[PDB]
């Protein structure tokens, strides 16, 4: 991250080799093959660059991601599109509502059964409260 | 009082969406490249790991926030090569195709108005400014050419003037009002957009909401860095000066003091970033909500998206946020009319259908609320329920039966 | 994480209080213990602070879930993409271990056709505007249909209303508007 491809000499240096080296604004990417074919975001790297595993002979590639299919509305001053059919769709939305309720006995956590410790914890006033 | 005229107002709403994806190497910040300091730092357990994770989590959310606000359209819609929207000119908000890096004129202004490390690094966003501009233009193309239909399913083309007529019905103003005043409405709209350009360029605080986020984060880091020189109860703030001067058993004491101070300083920084991140996330959630309800549809929520009655919203990108141009209908030039809840005719109580009874001092008419377009009171624009002896403010008049002259 | 921190030994000779007390003569033990207390107290403060922040995240989610329950289950929301993609019809809640699951039932338009349109019909000099619908054409005849579903009706005086003349409207087209009483009156 943030490193220029000129650095990182060829703990491990196994993946510091050449050929599969691509410079991104996010840093130096080694081991991925850059292609000119855009695709949907898979594994995000940064600055528009994503990586994916392409099975193209079962290897990791890097690309600039597509933002979606291109489309053009047939707009005119006298043309309207109107549905003749419809579908009923059911989608699922997941929301968390609550956490697990916990409490901690501060004295037991800090001192446990050590009296010589609990007598010193008293010098910290109300922190435990 | 009933309006006789109206204006089309365009206002700007500025919302933060994301922060700079800052990340700090806890070990490096505290110990630099000192082996002895690193070994002592390990005696503090997982504190370093927790701090690294907290900042990592924030950075991830910053991309999530951006994604939720802008990537609300499945496809990238383009406008037609021939721009004819019934007199409505969107050339100041749409991308300029002659300059393949734009970022429309308004967006261009927004990006011009907004304005050597130790373990501290910054990561780029997943979505680049160009990509954000593409999402924004897609939303505009959809909004302009297919109304809100593209936000529900397939994009269905509709003439712009007709689209506006539907948006007027959503106000409570009948379609004929727009069609008979289409030139006026288009002119008021186009002028309002020109005013936006001057407002954003002239007022230095127009985008303060975005600048404030940048400034707060900058201060947080300037502070974090300066703390390194604090010398928290040690002979020197510099670890190398301690190690080059004292023997192991004495250096450790001086170092432990610096570790405690620097760890505390870093924990303070991270805690604040988590709190700030929550504020920004809340803003992003609001921005995403507005995108859905104001751009991909017509909101009925009062003062949710501009003052006046909502018609349209056009998003524009900004460095760390989104700008909405809210187009609203604002009533003007009201006149004082005499009214009544009902009309008494042949003992019957006649009530208006989707309108109000008014009088100009001599004659009674049925008018449209929020515009004033007086009609003859007839059986086609009224209904009968109950007799005339119940309603308190009822007035005596004649309701015209349009079939009468056809038969007699 | 909170539990594991107890073994950290925050600069002390041992993470175990009993070892500190056993090995030392006391005056030093107090110092070694203060180090463990400081570190362990700091660990609790760190834990609690994070729980308060995470609690806020959950509170916001719960408030959203509660809002959705009210607006999508106990009624029919008109808020776009608030209750699923498409036009909201209804929803059904389902419980989950630490949250709620909403099944959103929405109406999605399909199989659109391309029609010729106009803002108004010109009839005997009068501008006729549609009531709760849009004027469309198949290339020959003109019909009026509800905007969200093709179901063409004959254009009659009961499907339109009249405002002004036909000079002011930008894209008005000439056609015949049928009066349902014509064959009964004459
Ligand atoms: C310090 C350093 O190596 N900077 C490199 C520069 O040498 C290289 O010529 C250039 C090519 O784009 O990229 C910079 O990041
Ligand atoms: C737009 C473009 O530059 N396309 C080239 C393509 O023609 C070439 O065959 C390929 C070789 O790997 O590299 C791509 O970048
Ligand atoms: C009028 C029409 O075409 N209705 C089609 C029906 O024929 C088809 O069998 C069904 C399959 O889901 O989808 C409906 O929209
Ligand atoms: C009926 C009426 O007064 N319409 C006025 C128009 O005369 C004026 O020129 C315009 C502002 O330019 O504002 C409209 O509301
Ligand atoms: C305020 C405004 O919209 N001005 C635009 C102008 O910039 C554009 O060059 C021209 C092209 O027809 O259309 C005008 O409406
Ligand atoms: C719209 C309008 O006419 N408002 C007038 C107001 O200016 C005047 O002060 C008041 C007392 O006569 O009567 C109202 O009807
Ligand atoms: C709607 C209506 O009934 N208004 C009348 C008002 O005209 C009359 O002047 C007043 C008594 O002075 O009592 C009110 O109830
Ligand atoms: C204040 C007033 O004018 N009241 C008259 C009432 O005396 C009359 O009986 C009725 C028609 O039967 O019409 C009402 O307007
Ligand atoms: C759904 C559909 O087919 N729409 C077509 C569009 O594809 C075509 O490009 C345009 C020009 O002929 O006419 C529209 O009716
Ligand atoms: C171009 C076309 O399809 N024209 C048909 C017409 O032949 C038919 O008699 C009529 C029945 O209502 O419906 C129209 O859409
Ligand atoms: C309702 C409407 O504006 N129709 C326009 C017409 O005015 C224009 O003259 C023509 C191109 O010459 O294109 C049509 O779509
Ligand atoms: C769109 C259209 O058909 N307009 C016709 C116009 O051509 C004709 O000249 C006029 C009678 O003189 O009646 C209008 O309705
Ligand atoms: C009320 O409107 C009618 C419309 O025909 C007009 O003749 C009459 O003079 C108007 N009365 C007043 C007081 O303006």
């Amino acid at each position: 991250q943030g490193v220029n491809c000129t650095e990182v000499p060829v703990t491990w240096r196994v993946y510091s080799t050449g050929s599969n080296v691509f410079q991104t604004r996010a840093g130096c990417l080694i081991g991925a093959e850059h292609v000119n074919n855009s695709y949907e975001c898979d594994i995000p790297i940064g600055a528009g660059i994503c990586a994916s595993y392409q099975t193209a002979s079962q290897s990791i590639i890097a690309y600039t991601m597509s933002l979606g299919a291109e489309n053009s509305v047939a707009y005119s001053n006298n043309s309207i599109a109107i549905p003749t059919n419809f579908t009923i769709s059911v989608t699922t939305e997941i929301l968390p509502v609550s956490m697990t309720k916990t409490s901690v006995d501060c004295t037991m956590y800090i001192c446990g059964d050590s009296t010589e410790c609990s007598n010193l914890l008293l010098q910290y006033g109300s922190f435990c409260t | 009082a009933i309006p006789t005229n109206f204006t089309i107002s365009v206002t700007t709403e500025i919302l933060p969406v994301s922060m700079t994806k800052t990340s700090v190497d806890c070990t490096m910040y505290i110990c630099g490249d000192s082996t002895e300091c690193s070994n002592l730092l390990l005696q503090y357990g997982s504190f370093c790991t927790q701090l690294n994770r907290a900042l990592t989590g924030i950075a991830v959310e910053q991309d999530k926030n951006t994604q939720e606000v802008f990537a609300q359209v499945k496809q990238i819609y383009k406008t037609p090569p021939i721009k004819d929207f019934g007199g409505f000119n969107f050339s100041q908000i749409l991308p300029d195709p002659s300059k393949p890096s734009k970022r429309s004129f308004i967006e261009d202004l927004l990006f011009n108005k907004v304005t050597k490390f130790n373990g501290l690094t910054v990561l780029p966003p997943l979505l680049t400014d160009e990509m954000i501009a593409q999402y924004t233009s897609a939303l505009l193309a959809g909004t302009i050419t297919s109304g809100w239909t593209f936000g529900a399913g397939p994009a269905l083309q509709i003439p712009f003037a007709m689209q506006m007529a539907y948006r007027f019905n959503g106000i409570g103003v009948t379609q004929n009002v727009l069609y008979e005043n289409q030139k006026l409405i288009a002119n008021q709209f186009n002028s309002a957009i020109g005013k936006i350009q001057d407002s954003l360029s002239s007022t230095p605080s127009a985008l303060g909401k975005l600048q404030d986020v940048v400034n707060q984060n900058a201060q947080a880091l300037n502070t974090l860095v300066k703390q390194l020189s604090s010398n928290f109860g040690a002979i020197s703030s510099v670890l190398n000066d301690i190690l080059s001067r004292l023997d192991k058993p004495e250096a450790e004491v001086q170092i432990d003091r610096l570790i405690t101070g620097r760890l505390q300083s870093l924990q303070t920084y991270v805690t604040q970033q988590l709190i700030r991140a929550a504020e920004i996330r809340a803003s992003a959630n609001l921005a995403a909500t507005k995108m859905s309800e104001c751009v991909l549809g017509q909101s009925k929520r009062v003062d949710f998206c501009g003052k006046g009655y909502h018609l349209m919203s056009f998003p524009q990108s900004a460095p760390h946020g989104v700008v909405f141009l809210h187009v609203t209908y604002v009533p003007a030039q009201e006149k004082n009319f005499t009214t009544a809840p009902a009309i008494c005719h042949d003992g019957k109580a006649h009530f208006p259908r989707e309108g109000v009874f008014v009088s100009n001092g001599t004659h009674w008419f049925v008018t449209q609320r929020n515009f004033y377009e007086p009609q003859i009171i007839t059986t086609d624009n009224t209904f009968v329920s109950g007799n005339c002896d119940v309603v308190i403010g009822i007035v005596n008049n004649t309701v015209y039966d349009p079939l009468q002259p056809e038969l007699d």
